RNA sequence: GUGAUUUCUGCCCAGUGCUCUGAAUGUCAAAGUGAAGAAAUUCAACCAAGCGCGGGUAAACGGCGGGAGUAACUAUGACU
RNA sequence: UUGACAUUGUGAAGAGACAUAGAGGGUGUAGAAUAAGUGGGAGCUUCGGCGCCAGUGAAAUACCACUACCUUUAUAGUUUC
RNA sequence: GAAGACAUUGUCAGGUGGGGAGUUUGGCUGGGGCGGCACAUCUGUUAAACGAUAACGCAGAUGUCCUAAGGGGGGCUCAUGGAGAACAGAAAUCUCCAGUAGAACAAAAGGGUAAAAGCCCCCUUGAUUUUGAUUUUCAGUGUGAAUACAAACCAUGAAAGUGUGGCCUAUCGAUCCUUUAGUCCCUCGGAAUUUGAGGCUAGAGGUGCCAGAAAAGUUACCACAGGGAUAACUGGCUUGUG
């Protein structure tokens, strides 16, 4: 008995101009959503670098960073998925698939999204909700009524 | 390294099936318990461990098993002989809490359809899920009676609220070598489905209704 | 870089005070019997500039 | 000029990093303050009162 | 558990003699364990009361004595 | 990709050189022991001043790993290894496909 | 650091620094402790500062955007 | 800067942790119910009855174990502040 | 007089540490820089009817996907159009006729294929083992891809046969280090036994700058060796633009 899988990094390399805005980018070893770029000549023959600044999606946290232009940067293989919320148990949401019914470790989503979610739970009104995988960790982002 | 072997397990299954099949024969059949405890894992910090495995042979062979299904699966379920819900008696039911209540406690295993599973939700509410019993899904394609034997096997181990867990492996008048066989591959079912495995695997109980209580770890 | 001018400060030579106007310590008298037990009197006698 | 302090080069002249050094910094780091717990314009006035 | 009513024990205040009253009251401390001198908490106390409690007749009600 | 969790393949055991049953794993590779010999040339070359002295890999380009299947004959539990190419999803033992099963979006 | 006198020094503590009698070990070396072994050893907990989490500080480094509708000429928009 | 060992001897007091076996416990509704939770469980036994079914409720009562949490008892001692 | 087995000091271990020390800061390029990858590959054309053939020529594509979309066997014919049949209409489903492929064959383009290489069904794991030979790029080296056999063991089919992955052309990686599999194999060199370590045979962990360094800037304060192989004047050829 074991688990299979295949070496996968969640991370395609690809470049600090290929990256745009709206991106995603792996800035210290969190994911994060590009939310500012901008392009700087350094000297006089000088080349182009590029000054990023990004939002850790998973904390909400601003996270920066500096590579010249040529180098390559690590983007984080996301994967947004539409759920269907069950019921909401002990801070820990009870989602299904498409058929499939396991998805029951995304915690609640603590913000004030999560917290409309529970009055919308709380009066019915049955919801599919939108969560996001990246790196190991995922989190319930975004809530839509059916 | 495996830390339970047979050897053990083939002594405490031996004095198992001698207290259970001469020292207090009872008028029902019995079935063969594994409760396990972590020690390390705190449900509120870690990722749920959460599967399901198909038994190589049946634990308890008289579940209480309810189709829900349309025409097709309600017409497979006529001919096997297995209670069918239909969305007959669902949307007649709709407007309780007690029935729904009733539905869920009487019969204890679900089985769904695929063109049911979307709206279970919506018809039923949520008290199903939340006594730990959705409708598994079943295809036109895939033939009831053998879905209906698979779901009678399956054991769940899947973390909720507590450190304590519990499955049903077997009947205890079935032989010993499958009972030692289906032990083993849940215990290291279990121990696959950790993270640490061996090292937070704490408690390992065998039991099958009664006061003894078979300690194996 | 170079060696920065507190640094050279710490190292002595043009960073010492001038010490050739300046009067004895302004300490005060040893403590002995007669400061300990009882007391004793002096005479101020000029009072000047350090 | 940047050879003879930390705060040092131009074309404008302007501090560049932070002005609050560390404690636990080294000689020829401690251009500036030195541990300083708060910065600014003090109102008011209290440190042990 | 900390029990403290009967870690404590109680002890008795009496007044000076010019009073008709010999026994004020009662009070309590900790047992006089190492360190902690349960006497040197007994000094550092000072107790009110009525000049009509110690001198019994109501004509001195209004006076208090510490 | 999805491969089976049995399949019959020959088996080099000198008891069965015919195709034999073989239970199919996945090859995880080993704890990487501290008294290799490399190791061991590693951490006195290291030991000392000089820091570091053996070069560390920094430009990472292929995302994928070939995936490689350990297969244990049922019979004289000897053991192979088969090579498959660079697969990012894998799954030993899903559910087979179905041929013209009804859509579900 | 700014650069006489007069007048004033607005808002932002997200980032980067700096700081703390904030909180729990989340991570955490050597030495020490326990289990297995015939030992070399392996695996555990416990684990200092630090890092991380929280608060403060801009006469610390610094920053200080848009887009719509809206008033009897029209136009702008006090206002939303 | 922090920790360990050495220099480094001689003593107390109070706490905390570990160390193995027991014992006992867990009362907002509603339910007649003192519902810590999970799991099996239609039988159970002491031969009285209990349990299921009924009702009730967020979850059920027999037979059962297990899990943590709390409280002490036995508690050689080790170890830290 | 004060502190007191604390602190200092000695040795290790962690943190911090541009204060300081070394070192680096790809290539091609109608100058260099920015841009791009023409740096490893694939299709059509340029390419001048064997082969070879350039440009930062043109139009595009690759770093995937598949236990079936691999292998064998069988039944059927595909786009499209016409005529019809309740709801039903332009188009839902069913027939009949015509239908050389105008469809499909995972993906870019080209080629190929009709009782199939397409679409459904049945069985399977030739996507297997042992090494050799050959073709392409080529130095006739490596890598990758592919071809035909041999000795086995299999699958399929009544059988002939076919099958050593994808109908063909692309879909990928040396030394050193680590790890796994094989026989029951070799060595630890005074002699033995066990763990341990080192070997032999085959794989994987990856070098995309893809025959494979471990790597940020600035310099108008600059320095050196050079270069008209290379830019900023003039001259020259050309005249789009004026
Ligand atoms: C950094 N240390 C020396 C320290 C110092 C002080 N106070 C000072 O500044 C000292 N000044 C004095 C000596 C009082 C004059 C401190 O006040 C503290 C602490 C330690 C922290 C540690 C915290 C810790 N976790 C949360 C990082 C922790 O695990 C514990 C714990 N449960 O054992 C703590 O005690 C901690 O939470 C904590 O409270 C600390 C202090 O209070
Ligand atoms: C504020 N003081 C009272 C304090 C309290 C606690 N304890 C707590 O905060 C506990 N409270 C909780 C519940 C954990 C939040 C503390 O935990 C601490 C400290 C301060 C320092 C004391 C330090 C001291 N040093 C500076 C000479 C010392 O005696 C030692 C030592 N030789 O053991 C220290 O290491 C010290 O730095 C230290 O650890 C402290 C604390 O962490
Ligand atoms: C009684 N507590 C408040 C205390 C006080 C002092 N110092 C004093 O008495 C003087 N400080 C005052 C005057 C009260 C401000 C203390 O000096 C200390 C301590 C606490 C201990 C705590 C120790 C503990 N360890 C054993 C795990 C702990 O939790 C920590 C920690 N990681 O925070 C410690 O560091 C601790 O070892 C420690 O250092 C303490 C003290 O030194
Ligand atoms: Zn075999």
């Amino acid at each position: 008995f074991e688990t299979a899988d295949a070496g996968s990094s969640a991370t395609y390399p690809m470049q600090c101009s290929a990256l745009r805005k709206n991106g995603f980018v792996v800035i210290k070893s969190r994911p994060c959503k590009i939310v500012d770029m901008s392009t700087s000549k350094t000297g006089k023959h000088g080349h182009a670098k590029v000054h990023l600044v990004a939002i850790d999606i998973f904390t909400g946290k601003k996270l920066e960073d500096l590579s010249p232009s040529t180098h390559n940067m690590e983007v984080p293989v996301v994967k947004r998925n539409e759920y269907q919320l069950l019921d909401i148990d002990d801070g820990f949401l009870s989602l299904m698939n498409m058929d499939g019914d396991t998805k029951d470790d995304v915690k609640a989503p603590e913000g004030e999204l999560g917290d409309s979610l529970q009055t919308a739970f709380d009066e019915g009104k049955d919801l599919m909700v939108t969560i996001i995988s990246a790196m190991g960790e995922e989190a319930a982002i975004s809530f839509k009524e059916a | 390294m495996s830390k339970i072997t047979s050897s053990q397990v083939r002594e405490h299954v031996k004095e198992l099936l001698k207290y259970s099949n001469e020292t207090k024969k009872r008028n029902f059949l019995e079935t063969v318990e594994l409760q396990v405890g972590l020690k390390n894992y705190d449900p509120q910090r870690d990722k749920r461990f959460s599967g399901s495995l198909k038994l190589p042979n049946c634990p308890r062979p008289n579940m209480s098993i309810c189709i829900f299904g349309d025409a097709f699966d309600v017409d497979r379920a006529k001919s096997c002989g297995v209670d069918a819900m239909s969305v007959d008696d669902l949307k007649k039911l709709n407007k309780n809490k007690k029935l729904i209540k009733k539905l869920s406690k009487k019969y204890n295993a679900f089985i769904a359809s695929e063109v049911l599973i979307k709206q279970v939700p919506r018809l039923l509410g949520p008290q199903l899920s939340k006594a730990g019993k959705f409708p598994t899904p079943v295809s036109h394609n895939d033939d009831l009676y053998g879905k209906v034997t698979d779901v009678r096997s399956t054991i769940k181990f899947q973390l909720k609220k507590v450190l304590c867990l519990a499955v049903a492996v077997g009947n205890v008048e079935m032989e010993e070598d499958v009972l030692v066989n289906q032990i083993l591959m849940s215990v290291n079912f279990f121990v696959s489905l950790l993270k640490k495995n061996w090292q937070n695997v704490g408690s390992l109980v065998v039991k099958s209704s009664m006061g003894p209580a078979f300690r194996l770890y | 870089g170079r060696v920065i001018r507190n640094q050279r400060k710490g190292a002595g030579s043009i960073f010492t005070s001038h010490t050739r106007l300046r009067q004895g310590a302004a300490k005060l008298r040893t403590l002995d019997y007669a400061e300990r037990h009882g007391y004793i009197r002096g005479i101020v006698k000029q009072i000047v500039h350090d | 000029n940047p050879v003879d302090h930390p705060h040092g080069g131009g074309n404008h002249q302007h501090i560049g990093k932070a002005s609050t050094i560390s404690r636990g910094a080294v000689s020829g780091q401690k251009a500036g303050l030195i541990a300083a717990r708060r910065t600014g314009l003090l109102r008011g006035s209290q440190k042990t009162q | 558990v900390v029990d403290p009513f009967t870690r404590k024990e109680w002890f008795d205040i009496k007044a000076p003699s010019t009073f008709e009253n010999r026994n004020v009251g009662k009070t309590l401390v900790n047992k006089s364990t190492g360190l902690k001198s349960a006497s040197d908490a007994l000094k550092g106390r000072v107790v009110e009361v009525c000049l009509a409690d110690l001198q019994g007749s109501e004509d001195h009600s209004f006076r208090k004595i510490k | 990709v999805n491969v089976p969790k049995t399949r019959k393949t020959y088996c080099k055991g000198k008891t069965c050189r015919k195709h034999t049953q073989h239970k199919v794993t996945q090859y995880k590779a080993g704890k990487a022991s501290l008294f290799a010999q490399g190791k061991r040339r590693y951490d006195r070359k290291q030991s000392g001043f000089g820091g570091q002295t053996k070069p560390v890999f920094h430009k990472k380009a292929k995302t994928t790993k070939k995936v490689v299947l350990r297969l244990e004959c049922v019979k004289c539990k000897t053991r192979a290894q088969l090579t498959l190419k660079r697969c990012k999803h894998f799954e030993l033992g899903g559910e087979k496909k179905q041929k013209g099963q009804a859509l579900q979006f």
